[PDB]
DNA sequence: CACCACCACGCGGGCGGTAGCGTGCTTTTTTCGATCTTCC
DNA sequence: GGAAGATCGAAAAAAGCACGCTACCGCCCGCGTGGTGGTG
RNA sequence: UGGCGGUAGCGU
């Protein structure tokens, strides 16, 4: 039907063409007559007949009003940046002081002194009239601005501004002029004209879109649009009558200003002045109010809408249901499937007309149930919970008709839905086309979804009663009935258990046959006698043939059941796994019912050792309080000791209680006693993992531990009472603080989580897999992440399901281990981990060479299926949902001098230069030296960062044992390390002018301290302190390898104790320089928004030496001088920012100059795309892992790639892009490729990092940006620039109403594109 | 609550909301995202057009199910037409170009 | 929305709506009453000489 | 009578054109009055279409050539009727 | 049959007043007067 | 060697603030003037 | 034969 959508500002001729009439009277509807007036807002002669299949002309026929005087459009005037002001190169204040009749503006300068665009007030106006008069033109109002816009010519202004920009040098003026040039070019390459920005004809919406509904009481609705139109019509008619009466200037000026205000209010109420108040004492709804916002059309009727064939009801557990089945009420199914029932009834001929079909339906005849059963036999229904956090929030199920009003849900899918049976409601939708039923059965079916797309972990696990039943069944006593007998098989064990002859926990010996899979793929049987229990033998009957017997020969806790299901899925397949899961659930439920486990007041046994420990803790706290009264310990340390001893007492109580609980059962075997694992119901629930953890059971039976008051501090006295015992008023009041804090946190987290999820979806909605292989050899290097004492993520987890970017060489043999373009599945990961491979280069989405999407190979595994990702996958939406789903699990409320070695291995050093001191210990004279604990396999087991002037216990390449200290330093002050041994002398920091002399506190030594540059006078700040190391011959000795002599320049506040002329050794200390984030969801939001930290870290843009200069006003100036290149680089650093680098050191690109958080933009600019991607993924993974959430790095990489989509030009080259233009990176790449193919030279570009909201707003498709947020500004920019939008996206096609080019519609879109090309 | 076909709004031509008045469940933005995460393309088009906005599509789908044909005509949602008219009511021209 | 220590005997620390308006809506205690100036007060028993 | 379509997915190969070919076949039997290539155990058209792909009796290539076969046949029949 | 009471009504808009009203969020962009700097 | 350029800190303005659902009420000109009908 | 606003509640 159509290919793209064009948006532009409307000329008056086009507006007149749209209208089918002229509105002249402000009469909507007569109350008595019930007939609209002629030339009114509801006139039938303008918008078509009121009545006649339906009168659609009244919905599409528009009107127009001929304005007596021109009025400025509020959108093109008040939406910053102002289009009119930018076009006219005039400040906005003059613009809307001229528009609203407060100052005059000149149009034709003539021969007079005044220029073209000047602002004249009343006194200036008649002064000019009296002084000159003659022919100069000074107009007032919106017509003045319209004439000014019409008079100007775009071509010569643009060319002269471009030629000025070529010869300009001011950066702010450069940005201003490049913005103006872009605006002028966009205006000139389109059919739009500046004079069209001033409204002269006002369009009028069709009446059906602003209906006057009847109130069934003699009156009508509000219809704020009608009220605003009536006010505009009144103002226009009054102005027309005034003009026809030849009014004086004041009256027409006031009327024109009021008409302009009314037009502005109609277009955008409350934009400039006070909003017009209606009959409800609130601002009226203007035209712009029905487009933007959450309640606007885009987010309320286009992105989402109410749908027929849908229902809602509460949920109920169906234990008898299969994994693919759900219970549906009979009445709900009958209502939902009414057209299908009509069709079946007419096909089978029980009714003559469809009216008879409804007449058989609603009366509920007997055959209606049979018809309904027939029509729902294989018709899937989509069940969805209200918060659809991730993909699994809606799933397809086969309906089973049930009696009642509640939907019956399979328990195993509840974890996918995050649904519990305490009042939750679910919505059911009925697909009514063959395609939709096919995708419901093949894509949205519950059986298909077994693995979470976020991380690949299984989603169907037993949770509450299945785990308990399986745990009880698979357990052993020592003297149970029927112990020691030999059984022919599992059937005999089941018969014995049902007959009561043998207990479920009896330890017997049974003959079982297990089937193993050989190389050829079939099953070979092996029969053997195994010592097991009756319950395990019974449970063996539901295990499929391929699985071994070792899975069930254990206690079978929650983790054991999950592992058994995983092994069944890996070995057998999918359908046997589904059958096994259903059988496991059935058996667990049945045997949990048979067990009769119950919770009683005597189950939570309380040990008396807990009371003794509590009394001892009271005695210790009394001793501590007495010591504090003695005055030997301060408040802070005594409070810390009290907290520590209370924590120790709580730990002891918990340990004693757990020891009592786990092995309380001391039972008698045939001859004597034996201590076995206890059968306490609370202990069984805790151990099996069905419900509860160690902390909750400890709160139930042991002391509740320390509690924190709302400000974050810990109260000295903990809750020493169990929940079984009686908490006093104080303990309950204290616990209410934490309870309220948690409840408020989870109440206020949802809004921010939803906003972040929406932003992430909108920034990555249009990313789909469009190609199969880029062929690029560039990827990212993945290595295990280690932060001082722990390997959080092994390489196997990071590289699983990812294709390699280059041939991985075997370590130490220079032989290829894996091919260049192979997918790293489980076998490849095992091969990599068995060959001691540390770093692997793998292709990444952020480096995908495919434009307008990504390739399948550069993405990797689907993460929901074993095979590789398919072409067309909406990976961006999946990534956004996967990142946003665990947002509710985060938190928002804001609450070393040595290196310790724990493992055994060699030590390696990175980017290190050091020197041997007098004692022989190594002291590092570098700022970024890194140390790694390389094991015997070569893996980087541990990583540490050493500071400046840190001693080394032992050198590189030596093996050390755990528990040893290899590096020591003082974080209180930074030392100065010398590299040459010689006499130390003072130069240019005599006392009294630039430094000071301070007496020691107790030693009395007079130490010289370098005074601050601001603190010292001008006579001392001119020179700089100099410590000179000289040899015997007398002058300063140059550093080995450097011609520049070894003089150290002391920075501010430097303290030196040794006197001049004292011989020192290499590596000695010369001077000492004094040395001085919370929340998970906010941190993630800042990371994804690329927010600049409040204290950014200063980094070296270019590599070279460092030098100081003038102090300017109150903050230092810095100069970076490279050895070979020129020296134009100067920085502007405050005092309060610490200077990590000294005056006479050498720095590289991206070096840390000031300690603090690193801005992502600086990281991208100085280190590249890969470094910023690594930083972002590391930060996000750290935040998510702090809460124990597993998310694959593919989603974060996809988001990062979405952020990096724009580049700024530097050298224009043969391309037509402007020097300062910021344009999509894909366009730059395509232009450069075309220029290289044609033999010309390309344009140099620098990629920039934008926040998620900024990246989503600054996209090619204006429709997506408008629907996201800030609709007014996006629409104004699109209209001014005349943007043409091809859909080629998910949101655009959803809004339009066509197939998205992601799933089954990807082939359709490809065919359409091929047809268009051909 | 359950609804197959009832009354619709007089402006957006969408089904009403609530239980007191016969109305259908709202297929919000998050559900659309979930469908997009699947391969659900025909299902999404069915949700957006043939069941909510496209009056001609709704009638054709009802007739096709009555006669036994499970085929759809997506048509043109009325909500987009309303939005286009609302935008055109300002000084901004927007149209669906064919070429 | 937090539970201030001064809520003891004047505002129930647990009786509060679960949702957006948590902590903003409270319930008066059993023995709590109001001053002549509008400030909440709670009863106590005077302890003299132990 | 159908719960999992993993084998059908691997037969088609990508889980996407499987839906398209199954829908096309279901429309062919439902609207065009075609005879299923497998016995129907009281099943819907979609389930029958999914079930007759499992053993390879329906895929894109043979469906396309078969549709071309009857379209040539009907063109020839129309030509003979004209003559 | 010119005087009071009922309903159109008309333009009017911020209302009522012999003036103000406003008062517990966070982030990004503009901008605008004031200040220091440097060379033509 | 004093006014444009650059900086810059404060003030203002604009944009945003999860989804689905249930129940209830309150309101949907105006006002105060004048044309016109009833009337002592 | 609809909208706006306020209030309270439910599931997250
Ligand atoms: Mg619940
Ligand atoms: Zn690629």
């Amino acid at each position: 039907e159509f290919d793209a959508i064009k948006i532009a500002l409307a000329s008056p001729d086009m507006i007149r063409s749209w209208s089918f009439g002229e509105v002249k009277k402000p009469e909507t509807i007569n109350y008595r007559t019930f007939k609209p007036e002629r030339d009114g807002l509801f006139c039938a002669r303008i918008f078509g007949p009121v009545k006649d299949t339906q009168t659609k002309v009244r919905r599409e026929r528009m009107g127009h009003i001929e304005l007596a005087s021109p009025t400025a459009h509020i959108w093109f005037l008040k939406s910053l940046p102002s289009r009119i002001g930018l076009l006219l190169d005039m400040p906005l204040r003059d613009i809307e002081r001229v528009l609203y009749f407060e100052s005059y503006v000149v149009i034709e300068g003539g021969m007079t002194n005044l220029e073209r665009q000047q602002i004249l007030t009343e006194e200036q106006y008649l002064d000019a009239l009296e002084e000159f008069g003659d022919e100069f033109d000074a107009k007032m109002g919106a017509e003045a601005i319209q004439a000014l816009l019409k008079s100007m010519d775009l071509e010569q202004e643009c060319e002269q501004l471009r030629e000025e920009l070529n010869e300009t040098n001011s950066e702010t003026k450069r940005k201003k002029l490049t913005k103006r040039i872009k605006l002028l070019e966009a205006f000139v390459q389109s059919g739009n004209k500046p004079e069209w920005m001033i409204l002269t004809v006002l369009p009028v919406l069709p009446p059906d879109l602003r209906p006057l509904v009847p109130l069934d009481g003699g009156r009508f609705a509000t219809s704020d649009l009608n009220d605003l139109y009536r006010r505009v019509i009144n103002r226009n008619n009054r102005l027309k009558r005034l003009l026809d009466l030849a009014a004086p200037d004041i009256i027409v000026r006031n009327e024109k200003r009021m008409l302009q205000e009314a037009v502005d209010a109609l277009l955008d109420n409350g934009r400039r002045g006070r909003a017009i108040t209606g009959s409800n004492k609130r601002p009226l709804k203007s035209l712009a109010d029905m487009i933007k916002g959450k309640q606007g059309r885009f987010r309320q009727n286009l992105l989402g809408k109410r749908v027929d064939y849908s229902g809602r009801s509460v949920i109920t557990v169906g234990p008898y249901l299969r994994l693919h089945q759900c219970g549906l009420p009979k009445k709900m199914a009958l209502e939902l499937f009414k057209p299908f029932i009509y069709g079946k009834l007419e096909l089978r001929g029980l009714a003559t007309t469809i009216k008879a079909a409804k007449k058989m339906v609603e009366r509920e005849e007997a055959v209606v149930w049979d018809i309904l059963d027939e029509v729902i036999r294989e018709h899937p229904v989509l069940l969805n919970r209200a918060p659809t956090l991730h993909r699994l929030g809606i799933q397809a199920f086969e309906p089973v008709l049930i009696e009642g009003k509640a939907i019956q849900l399979h328990p195993l899918v509840c974890a996918a839905y995050n649904a519990d049976f305490d009042g939750d409601q679910m919505a059911v939708h009925v697909p009514l086309t063959l395609e939709a039923q096919l995708e419901a059965r093949a894509l949205m079916m519950s059986t298909n979804n077994i693995l979470s797309p976020a991380n690949g972990e299984p989603i169907i696990v037993p949770s509450q009663d299945v785990v308990l039943g399986l745990y009880y069944m698979t357990r052993d006593c020592v003297n149970a009935k029927g112990e020691g007998m030999v059984l022919t098989g599992p059937k005999e064990a089941e018969r014995l258990y049902r007959s009561g002859l043998a207990s479920l926990h009896a330890r017997v010996k049974v003959r079982i046959t297990e089937y193993e899979k050989d190389a050829n793929g079939e099953l070979v049987a092996k029969t053997s006698l195994k010592d097991t229990t009756v319950g395990r033998a019974i449970l063996w009957m539901i295990v499929p043939k391929g699985l071994p017997y070792s899975i069930v020969n254990q206690a079978l806790g929650k983790k054991a059941i999950s592992k058994m299901l995983n092994t069944c899925y890996r070995i057998l397949g999918l359908k046997p796994t589904v059958i096994f899961a259903d059988q496991i659930m059935y058996t667990g439920f049945a045997y949990a019912a048979r067990s009769g486990a119950s919770v009683g007041i005597d189950d939570m046994v309380i040990p008396e050792k807990k009371h003794e420990i509590i009394s001892e803790a009271e005695a210790e706290v009394a001793e501590i309080q007495e010591q504090f009264q003695s005055g030997l310990v301060t408040a802070g340390e005594r409070y810390n000791k009290v907290i520590d001893i209370w924590a120790a007492a709580n730990d002891r109580v918990s340990k004693a209680m757990m020891d009592n609980l786990q092995t309380e059962t001391v039972i008698n075997r045939d001859g004597q006693e034996e201590k076995q694992v206890s059968f306490n119901s609370i202990y069984m629930m805790a151990d099996s993992g069905a419900r509860g953890s160690a902390a909750q059971i400890r709160q139930l039976a042991g002391m509740r531990g320390l509690m924190a008051k709302p400000d974050g501090s810990i109260i000295e006295t903990p809750i020493t009472a169990n929940f079984r015992e009686g908490l006093n008023v104080l303990q309950y009041f204290i616990s209410t603080h934490g309870a309220r804090k948690g409840l408020a946190d989870t109440a206020l987290k949802t809004a921010n989580s939803g906003y972040l999820t929406r932003r992430l979806v909108d920034v990555a909605q249009d990313l789909v897999v469009t190609e199969d292989d880029c062929g690029t050899h560039e990827g990212i290097m993945m290595t295990p992440v280690i932060e001082g004492g722990d390997v959080k993520e092994p390489l196997r987890d990071r590289v699983l399901g990812r294709v390699t970017a280059e041939d991985v060489l075997k370590p130490g043999t220079a032989d290829i281990l894996v091919p260049r373009n192979t997918l790293l599945h489980e076998q490849w990961c095992d091969l990599l981990e068995e060959n001691s491979v540390d770093a692997v280069k793998v292709r990444s989405v952020v480096s995908c060479d495919t434009d307008f999407g990504v390739c399948a190979h550069c993405y990797g595994r689907d993460l929901a299926r074993g095979h590789i990702i398919n072409k067309g996958e909406a990976i961006g939406v999946i990534a956004a949902q996967s990142i946003g789903e665990p947002g509710t699990q985060l938190t928002m409320r804001t609450f070393e001098s040595s290196i310790q070695v724990k493992n055994k291995g060699s030590i390696k050093l990175s980017n290190v230069k050091s020197v041997v001191n007098s004692s022989g210990k190594l002291v590092i004279t570098s700022r970024n030296t890194e140390l790694k604990l390389i094991d015997e396999f070569g893996r980087t087991k541990e990583s540490y960062k050493v500071p400046y002037g840190a001693v080394l216990a032992k050198g590189d390449g030596e093996q050390v044992a755990g528990g040893e200290t290899v590096a020591n330093w003082d974080p209180h002050t930074m030392p100065v390390i010398t590299e040459v041994s010689g006499f130390v002398r003072f130069t240019d920091m005599i006392d009294g002018q630039t430094i000071t002399r301070q007496t020691d506190e107790l030693t009395g030594l007079s130490s010289l301290v370098v005074l601050d540059s601001a603190e010292r006078t001008a006579g001392g700040k001119d020179l700089r302190p100099a410590l000179k190391i000289v040899d015997a011959q007398g002058n300063d000795v140059l550093i080995p390898g450097t011609d520049m002599p070894a003089q150290y320049f002391l920075p501010g506040k430097a303290i030196v104790q040794l006197e001049d002329g004292v011989q020192i050794s290499s590596g000695d200390t010369l001077a000492r320089i004094p040395q001085e984030i919370t929340g998970g969801l906010p941190r993630v939001a800042d990371l994804f928004e690329a927010r600049r930290p409040k204290e950014p870290a200063i980094l070296a843009e270019i590599s070279g030496i460092v030098s100081f200069g003038k102090e300017t006003k109150g903050k230092r100036r810095l100069v970076i001088t490279p050895v070979d290149g020129s020296d134009p680089y100067e920085e502007m650093i405050p005092k309060w920012r610490q200077l990590n680098v000294f005056e006479g050191e050498r720095v590289e690109r991206g070096d840390v100059i000031s300690d603090g958080p690193e801005a992502p933009h600086d990281i991208l600019r100085l280190r590249g795309v890969h470094a910023v991607t690594r930083y972002i993924v590391n930060e996000v993974q750290d935040v998510y892992r702090l809460q124990g959430v597993k998310i694959n790095d593919k989603h974060i990489e996809v988001i990062v790639r979405q952020m990096l989509r724009k580049a700024t030009i530097v050298n224009a080259g043969s391309s037509d892009f402007l020097e300062g233009e910021q344009v999509e990176y894909s366009r730059v790449k395509i232009a450069n490729r075309e220029l290289e193919a044609n033999g010309k030279v390309g344009a140099t570009y620098s990629r920039d990092l934008l926040g998620i909201t900024k990246a989503s707003l600054a996209t090619e498709s204006f429709i997506s940006a408008a629907s996201f947020q800030e609709t007014t500004r996006v629409l104004t920019e699109a209209a001014v620039a005349g943007k043409r939008d091809e859909l080629r996206g998910l949101k655009e096609n959803v809004i339009v109403g066509r197939l998205i080019p992601a799933g089954t519609g990807y082939a359709y879109h490809q065919d359409r594109m091929r047809r268009r090309a051909a | 609550h359950a609804r197959s076909t009832g009354s619709y709004s007089l402006v957006t031509q969408q089904p009403l909301g609530g239980k007191a008045q016969f109305g259908g469940q709202r297929f919000g933005e998050m559900e659309v995202w979930a469908l997009e995460a699947y391969g659900a393309a025909y299902t999404l088009q069915e949700m957006l057009t043939v069941k909510s906005d496209d009056v001609n599509g709704r009638t054709k789908m009802y007739k096709n199910i009555v006669d036994g044909n499970h085929q759809m005509e997506p048509g043109m949602p009325e909500s987009f037409n309303v939005l286009l008219k609302e935008i055109r009511s300002l000084g901004i021209n927007i149209e669906l170009e064919d070429e | 929305r937090d539970v201030h220590p001064t809520h003891y005997g004047r505002v129930c620390p647990i009786e509060t709506p679960e949702g957006p308006n948590i902590g903003l809506i409270n319930s008066l205690s059993v023995y709590a009453q109001t001053n002549e100036y509008g400030f909440l007060e709670t009863p106590y028993r005077k302890v003299t000489d132990g | 009578a159908r719960v999992t379509v993993q084998d059908a997915v691997e037969k088609i190969g990508n889980r996407f054109d499987l839906v398209l070919v199954a829908a096309r076949r279901a429309r062919q039997m439902q609207v065009g009055g075609k005879d299923p290539l497998v016995p129907e155990e009281n099943d819907k058209t979609t389930v029958i279409a999914l079930r007759e792909i499992e053993e390879g009796l329906i895929n894109n290539q043979i469906l396309d050539v078969r549709e071309r076969q009857e379209q040539q046949e009907q063109e020839a029949a129309e030509l003979q009727a004209v003559t």
